[PDB]
């Protein structure tokens, strides 16, 4: 299964970063450049940072390379613990 | 497709079926992308009051329903590719249930939230 990595947002505006990045990606799905990530996770009471599923930061990186409210996690991304799946999306 | 994509935050309300979450103004024109045919969600808006759920806590926006665990535990793996949530609050009419369970499509509640 692909892999969750943690990827910093602007405080508050994850939401509008997930909108953003989701519109991209339909923009750009039918072109030589589609996103290989699976999905985007913004919790309702996490703020900071979302979680993207993806098999390689390779992926993240070529995901978030988009608007700048990712650049900050650009640089360098995080695993999010195996056993950490379960707790992602509990509310 | 985008047809199934929401447009606009506005007036968010998912599906107690399929746990489509889409707005008033696609539902309208089109009702539910998945169990049309067997709710006629289109043409009404009292009706289409019961048979959605203003209520939902979490979405997914899955794509890949075939090789999806997150589709294994929310038994969408046979739906088609759009924006679902995790936990629908609602419930349907027992006339509609009734029907449902007699064209042979038994109503499993989404509600997977934990009460307490």
């Amino acid at each position: 299964d692909p892999n969750l990595w943690t990827v910093k947002c602007k405080i508050g505006e994850e939401r509008a970063t997930a909108i953003s990045l989701m519109r991209k990606f339909i923009a750009y799905q039918f072109t030589d450049t589609p996103l290989q990530i699976k999905s985007v996770v913004a919790p309702e009471h996490v703020k900071g940072y979302i979680y993207v599923e993806a098999y390689k930061q390779t992926h993240v990186k070529q995901a978030i390379e988009g608007v700048g409210n990712l650049r900050l996690g650009y640089w360098n991304q995080q695993m999010v613990p195996i056993k950490e799946m379960t707790d992602v999306l509990k509310v | 497709a985008l047809e199934t994509v929401p447009k606009d935050l506005r007036h968010l309300r998912a599906c107690l079926l399929c746990s489509l979450v889409k707005t008033i103004d696609q539902f309208e024109y089109d009702g539910c992308d998945n169990c049309d045919a067997y709710l006629q969600m289109k043409g009404n808006r009292e009706m289409v009051y019961d048979c959605t759920s203003s209520s939902f806590d979490g979405i997914i926006a899955m794509m890949s329903p075939e090789d999806s665990w997150v589709s294994k535990w929310q038994r969408v793996s046979n739906f088609k590719p759009g924006v679902y949530a995790v936990s629908v609050t609602g419930r349907l009419p027992q006339g509609i249930v009734r029907e449902l369970k007699s064209r042979g499509v038994a109503y499993k509640s989404r509600d997977t939230a934990i009460k307490t």
